[PDB]
DNA sequence: GGAAAACACCCAAGACACCAGGCACGAGACAGAAAAAAACAACGAAAACGGCCACCACCCAAACACACCAAACACAAGAGCTA
DNA sequence: CCATCTTTGTGTTTGGTGTGTTTGGGTGGTGGCCGTTTTCGTTGTTTTTTTCTGTCTCGTGCCTGGTGTCTTGGGTGTTTTCC
């Protein structure tokens, strides 16, 4: 996760140091947002008559939430 | 350049309502964002109201009325009669 | 099958309110009786309030559309007036 | 007045399901239709009544609605602010 | 002797500092004497049912120390709390167990 | 560093299904979740970027993290905030 | 003599810097924000009025009405993920109908 | 009464980009409120990004910041370029 | 005072729900492979603090022109009827 | 749906003024700059560890076809209640 977070950092701007709590602090809200996400598309999937979650649930719910345009 | 903080405030507080529990230092932090965050929304809604009136005062009425626009409820009532019950005991002491 | 078209699209390509104005400055009045009494209402708040309650109401519906939607359904349901209102939120 | 709500006619309700698309309607939607807009109607004129009630005003005024519906995140343009 | 304004409107939270931040948080050129400790007061109110609800919450637990999960037990199982913090995610606070009905088998 | 999207393993994500109580997990969804991830995070690392650059600074803090994420409505409690 | 022609704005620049100074946001303001917000907010206005004249004009009409001003903003990708939280009175809803509803 | 607007320079920039076309009262006052809150908004962010550096000044560099804050994608770029061209206009000036 | 529209009633048609069947696709477990994690040391870019020094913005005071109100007449496109 | 004769009510322009924006000079300090310290962030090496990857078998959940019915949709005439 810390590589990734370094890989989408270096495409602005180099040389960018990150300390160790907001590598943190990223880890803690991306899986709260996934947490999150995850539990509206299990509510989109039971809605649906299935138990099994499919990429077109994570679409609508991104669209309802205001995400996704 | 020592931070200030709410950590005794929020230690005797609950000393004062859980005399026989503790709390971690991650709580604390939470419990001092927690206040923190609180005094920022109530804080910018009473500077915003206030400056809605065309007002240059943040008074007792100003800081009830945020509060009755912010908490959700019962929340709201309970800590508005404590507001009140606060400020007159300010003032009828010196 | 065909009025129903034919009704989308009028009302889509329409702009004036579909909410009629008397029994809704009736209900505002109502609702705003048991908060304070002896309430005087100004009327571009009662406008507002019916144009923003409107928009609203028709982002919802077509939330609620896309819902009926993902469940090989074309009417909609009460049931998707809550999924929609949960996902969005609402309690 | 006593049931009022009910004044919220059902081709009123037809026609804001037919401007966001619906082309299929069942019955049991316009009574929660009807009370999802009882509560966002009481969850505006709160606010809106607060604000009236601080300023020592005894009307409701368009600013006060606009301002507290933008506070709810539902912000109005065309009436002032 | 110079008595504390928390004493004097017995209060736990410090008055004087709550007026400083109000007086230098940018609000407006001058700050009446009753909204500090109004806002003391709301804070304490809210900070002492927060704190009991945990203590609470992690009474059931078996535990003497309170802990960011017994702190997001106590926020996510109180409606009007969950209410007023809707958008605010608690660092190490866990998920509610949450099993829905028809997920279940027969 | 090229190409680490994928340092966000399989059992990893379906962990993070697990606890939003899902069940079972569609074959194709990795790489939609992996997508919605990159997005966000994308998202927050550009915000924490600029507010970084404006401070005159080579080094992300937890503060400007902490400041960005409260800016987008996904307020976080324990970093200092 | 006015900061706006020194600037090449049409905007009033010492408008913004008296609403910045009276505002209560900051004790001192720079000379070089108030026309900074000017050019932002003047190109702004200038991008949404284009695109609400296309709009007008794609509909032959020579007054730009609100529901011109809602196309406008809604057919727009910038403009309304910016504006996604506003909505405009007497604007209606854009028109769109679902792939799979149409009849057959 | 005395109420301010931002009607006459509305009609400039207008009239810059459109001479033929003419605009409603409705539409001059959501102009207004399209002003007025996007100034609201870049101002008072500019404002928390002074409070957050402890400093008292606003220039032109937090202002930029804020704009490249709020607004999105390519809008957020040209705004940038312009707000700058128009600085050294004026410094040069 | 006026008139457009909700509402009750009666026929019809077609989409939802259930049943039945089939297929395929993630789930579970064993085996092999990876590299994450923790400890530990080195180098040094850079952050916080301090002291200096100056240009930039606030404050008073005088001045004049842009932007407001009042008031005037123009003309875009809405009304109904044609094709 | 657009188009034309005729209406109209609201957009556009123009005179007077007053208030708000513009010029002049003086002061005080906020902030830019430089220099020093020293904490911490990165980069590199080794072992234990535990999880991750891959492959094989298969249980059952997702998708598709058929019936029918009951649920909603359409048309009509009226009163009424909104304008």
């Amino acid at each position: 996760f810390q590589r990734l977070v370094r890989e989408i950092a270096q495409d602005f701007k180099t040389d960018l140091r990150f300390q160790s709590a907001a590598i943190g602090a990223l880890q803690e809200a991306s899986e709260a947002y996934l947490v999150g996400l995850f539990e509206d598309t299990n509510l989109c999937a039971i809605h649906a008559k299935r138990v099994t979650i499919m990429p077109k649930d994570i679409q609508l719910a991104r669209r309802i939430r205001g995400e996704r345009a | 350049s020592r931070k200030e903080s709410y950590s005794i405030y929020v230690y005797k507080v609950l000393k004062q309502v859980h005399p026989d529990t503790g709390i971690s230092s991650k709580a604390m932090g939470i419990m001092n964002s927690f206040v923190n965050d609180i005094f920022e929304r109530i804080a910018g809604e009473a500077s915003r109201l206030a400056h809605y009136n065309k007002r240059s005062t943040i008074t007792s009425r100003e800081i009830q009325t945020a509060v009755r626009l912010l908490l959700p409820g019962e929340l709201a009532k309970h800590a508005v009669s404590e507001g009140t019950k606060a400020v007159t005991k300010y003032t009828s002491a010196k | 099958g065909t009025v129903a078209l034919r009704e989308i699209r009028r009302y889509q390509k329409s702009t004036e309110l579909l909410i009629r104005k008397l029994p809704f400055q009736r209900l505002v009045r109502e609702i705003a009786q048991d908060f304070k009494t002896d309430l005087r209402f100004q009327s571009a708040a009662i406008g507002a309030l019916q144009e923003a309650s409107e928009a609203y109401l028709v982002g919802l519906f077509e939330d609620t559309n896309l819902c009926a939607i993902h469940a090989k359904r074309v009417t909609i349901m009460p049931k998707d007036i809550q999924l929609a209102r949960r996902i969005r939120g609402e309690r | 007045l006593r049931d009022n709500i009910q004044g919220i006619t059902k081709p009123a309700i037809r026609r804001l399901a037919r401007r966001g698309g619906v082309k299929r309607i069942s019955g049991l939607i316009y009574e929660e239709t009807r009370g999802v807009l009882k509560v966002f109607l009481e969850n505006v004129i709160r606010d809106a009544v607060t604000y009236t009630e601080h300023a020592k005003r005894k009307t409701v005024t368009a600013m006060d609605v606009v301002y507290a519906l933008k506070r709810q995140g539902r912000t109005l343009y065309g009436f002032g602010g | 002797k110079a008595k504390t304004r928390s004493s004097r409107a017995g209060l736990q939270f410090p008055v004087g500092r709550v007026h400083r931040l109000l007086r230098k948080g940018n609000y407006s050129e001058r700050v009446g004497a009753g909204a500090p400790v109004y806002l003391a007061a709301v804070l304490e109110y809210l900070t002492a049912e927060i704190l009991e609800l945990a203590g609470n919450a992690a009474r059931d637990n078996k535990k003497t120390r309170i802990i960011p999960r017994h702190l997001q037990l106590a926020i996510r199982n109180d409606e009007e709390l969950n209410k007023l913090l809707g958008r605010v995610t608690i660092a190490q606070g866990g998920v509610l167990p949450n099993i829905q009905a028809v997920l279940l088998p027969k």
